[PDB]
């Protein structure tokens, strides 16, 4: 997942002006055990984050952010 | 005129709180930069002190605003277009202009006609946003309490 | 042999060229000093490749639980 | 943008649908795409229903509404000449 998520370069517009970049991913503890997840009719899944960073280089501004990016079978 | 521990407003965020001062090098440029941060999206702003102003950064404004914001809040004989697109479109502008004064009279005239009669569903998400950024630059203006600050609003605005 | 690593990692990938397309197109349309990095990216891609993955494909297939031996099979 | 959206109600769905309620529709769409994004799950429907001043019942039959017909002729897997409208008597 690490190197799909830094497959996704920093990408830029026409002007080259923004970019955004996924460094690091992470795991939570599934919210549903296996036996609830077998026996309520749901699927086996862990949230996956991402940590997210948008930096414009006109203004100079750099927005880290931790995006939830769903629940990973 | 950038310290640290000291409270900024920043433009469709409110009021944040800057940690530490970084000196990351670009080109080889030590550029100024400063971190910031605000407890409702649990992000961090990096901006560089060189073109602060630039970007729209201002600081607390003291005793001199919440009398104004008030009064233009209390000013009577406010008028819009007929059209509502006018009226929507030019809200919006208001908002990102990022005036304390204006988006006092976006949510005093908005908050009117939702008395009034009662606007719609969709134009209540950007309602409780301004509210919502509002209450946030009094709140760490008058260095209230955020319950307190939703609460001294509750008698003034009728 | 594409083992499941890699057939997920493929899914994902085509997800999030889905999310990378979407946020081009909302970038294009949108001003800046009000992009959040919680606004700009639509998880729904992903989360839609990955379960048209695990659902409805030649690949993730109703495990037959006859015996230990079929499981391993 | 008004005349291809008046186009896509009163045409893309097979099943006409009211250009009033292809917006409620798709305004509820958007609204709980949004509370999906923000809370980071699936959002109960008693909320949805006090966020969009709509009474529940209303917001389950608009649920109910929006949906999509399935074709006939979808085959079932590896047989191609069992068709799906050979199952339902």
């Amino acid at each position: 997942l690490e190197e799909i998520f830094e497959e996704i370069s920093p990408i830029e517009d026409f002007s080259g002006s923004m970019s955004l970049t996924f460094r690091d991913h992470r795991f939570e503890p599934p919210k549903n055990s296996i036996d609830e997840c077998k026996d309520r009719d749901f699927t086996y899944a862990a949230p996956l984050f991402v940590t997210a960073e948008f930096t414009n280089n006109e203004t100079g501004e750099i927005k880290s952010q931790t995006v939830f990016m769903g629940d990973f079978p | 005129t950038f310290k640290v521990g000291d409270t900024v407003v920043y433009p469709h965020h409110g009021a944040a709180l800057i940690e530490a001062i970084e000196t990351r090098q670009i080109k080889g440029v030590d550029k100024t930069y400063l971190v910031l941060k605000v407890a409702q999206g649990d992000l961090t702003v990096r901006v560089p002190a060189d073109n602060a102003e630039f970007v729209g950064v201002r600081d607390v404004v003291g005793q001199d605003g919440l009398d104004r914001v008030f009064e233009v809040l209390r000013a009577p004989y406010a008028e819009e277009p007929t059209n509502w697109s006018r009226r929507y479109k030019a809200n919006l502008e208001k908002l990102a202009s990022g005036d304390v004064i204006k988006v006092a009279e976006v949510v005093r005239d908005l908050w009117r006609r939702e008395r009034e009669r009662g606007l719609s569903a969709g134009e209540k998400r950007m309602l409780a946003k301004a509210r919502q950024i509002l209450v946030s630059e009094l709140a760490l203006a008058e260095n209230t309490n955020e319950d307190k600050a939703e609460a001294l609003l509750d008698e003034v605005l009728a | 042999i594409r083992n499941v690593g890699e057939l997920i990692q493929n899914q994902v990938r085509t997800g999030l060229a889905r999310m990378e397309r979407v946020v081009r197109e909302r970038m294009t349309t949108q001003d800046v000093e009000a992009i959040t990095p919680q606004t700009l990216i639509n998880i729904r891609p992903v989360v839609a490749s990955i379960k048209e993955f695990f659902g409805t494909s030649q690949l993730s297939q109703f495990m037959d639980q006859n015996n230990p031996l079929s499981g391993l099979t | 943008r008004q005349a291809i959206t008046r186009a896509m109600a009163d045409q893309a769905r097979t099943i006409r649908i009211p250009v009033h309620m292809v917006e409620v529709i798709n305004k509820l769409a958007r609204v709980q795409r949004q509370m999906l994004q923000d809370l980071g799950r699936e959002p109960t429907p008693e909320e949805l229903a006090k966020e969009l001043d709509m009474t529940p019942e209303k917001v389950i039959e608009v649920q109910k509404y929006g949906r999509e017909p399935i074709s006939l002729h979808t085959p079932l897997g590896e047989d191609g000449d069992s068709e799906f409208g050979d199952l339902i008597e």
